[PDB]
């Protein structure tokens, strides 16, 4: 399903 | 044939309007399955089609943990971005991530991206080797430098050609009734005069697909695309989509024009034309 | 800040037959920013029970929504859309045009 490691910009 | 899967999130501070909208849906190819809406009631992934309600409970948990994770990070990343570019706390931003993966008739991983836009405007974006990234200007540089050092790419990759299409196999092969047939279009033409000295023809194409599709009008063997309108295709609401494609000809000649459809649901390419 | 306009299009799910119940549809697509305003009408009255679809987005970034009230046809009755964007001087307003 979604990505779970999106990281802070 | 080939087949993917997608997932759009919006984010869009709200200066006093309370915390920002987070809108989160997810694609197999031209069907929605899953959406999020940070401000509904229930504040879970939620199911948008049949076959993927099958999923069970830690399904649903682990969508709705991910995916609450990920508006948090957006929400601070609307701040941030705010500050990149020296932006006021008044107006209204946003932040819109799309990413996902395609899979060839075998269901073998074939491509795989994602890519980042700030108020409608390129970000960063994931390089098609999938291994470094593409910054739109120096506030996206800013974040490229810093997801380089912490290896990013390598996390996203690693879901993009694993994770991705394992799942897209798997929602391919749970919901083959909606996902993998193919509606072809029902055609169907109409005249309406302008004048006694000329008249339009409309190519319809109705309840078909994927929406994939190709109309075009042919005078005498020669196709003609520059007097011919063409709307963008659109979805009919069940499911399925629709298309049409229109020409304005002589009071005489409805017989030199041909319209084609074209479409994977169909074995032999349609020549339409008016009687 | 990047500001671009709706393109418009009101249409029936099923082929328009009179008494035969169906779906008005309203396709709202390439604007932004994503704030939008769309009623669907009944000889210039506004139906109350819309439904609408969740807010995705075509590669170039624009936003599409689609909005959508149960109908049955009748030779009539006038069916519309009405639009306000902030890219817009004042509500654009497209009738349905069922034949077309």
């Amino acid at each position: 399903a979604i990505f779970q490691s999106s990281m802070t910009k | 044939g080939s087949h993917s899967m997608r997932y759009f999130y919006t984010s869009v501070s709200r200066p006093g309007r309370g915390e920002p909208r987070f809108i989160a849906v997810g694609y197999v190819d031209d069907t929605q399955f899953v959406r999020f809406d940070s401000d509904a009631a229930s504040q879970r992934m939620e199911p948008r089609a049949p076959w993927i309600e099958q999923e069970g409970p830690e399904y649903w948990d682990q969508e709705t943990r991910n995916v609450k994770a990920q508006s948090q990070t957006d929400r601070v990343d609307l701040g941030t971005l705010r500050g990149y570019y020296n932006q006021s706390e008044d107006g209204s931003h946003t932040i819109q991530i799309m990413y996902g993966c395609d899979v060839g008739p075998d269901g073998r991983f074939l491509r795989g991206y994602r890519q980042d836009a700030y108020d409608g405007k390129d970000y960063i974006a994931l390089n098609e080797d999938l291994r470094s990234w593409t910054a739109a200007d120096m506030a996206a540089q800013i974040t490229k430098r810093k997801w380089e050092a912490a290896h990013a790419a390598e996390q996203q990759r690693a879901y993009l050609e694993g994770r991705c299409v394992e799942w897209l196999r798997r929602y391919l092969e749970n919901g083959k009734e909606t996902l993998q047939r193919t509606d072809p279009p029902k055609t169907h033409m109409t005249h309406h005069p302008i004048s006694d000295h000329e008249a339009t023809l409309r190519c319809w194409a109705l309840g078909f697909y994927p929406a994939e599709i190709t109309l075009t009008w042919q005078r005498d063997g020669e196709d003609q695309t520059q007097d011919t309108e063409l709307v963008e295709t659109r979805p009919a609401g069940d499911g399925t989509f629709q298309k049409w494609a229109a020409v304005v000809v002589p009071s005489g000649e409805e017989q030199r024009y041909t319209c084609h459809v074209q479409h994977e649901g169909l074995p032999k390419p349609l020549t339409l034309r008016w009687e | 800040m990047i500001q671009r306009t709706p393109k418009i299009q009101v249409y029936s799910r099923h082929p328009a037959e009179n008494g035969k119940s169906n779906f008005l549809n309203c396709y709202v697509s390439g604007f932004h920013p994503s704030d939008i305003e769309v009623d669907l009408l009944k000889n210039g009255e506004r139906i109350e029970k819309v439904e609408h679809s969740d807010l995705s987005f075509s590669k170039d970034w624009s936003f599409y929504l689609l909005y959508y009230t149960e109908f049955t046809p009748t030779e009539k009755d006038e069916y519309a859309c009405r639009v306000n964007h902030v890219t817009l001087s004042q509500p654009k307003i497209v009738k349905w045009d069922r034949d077309m």
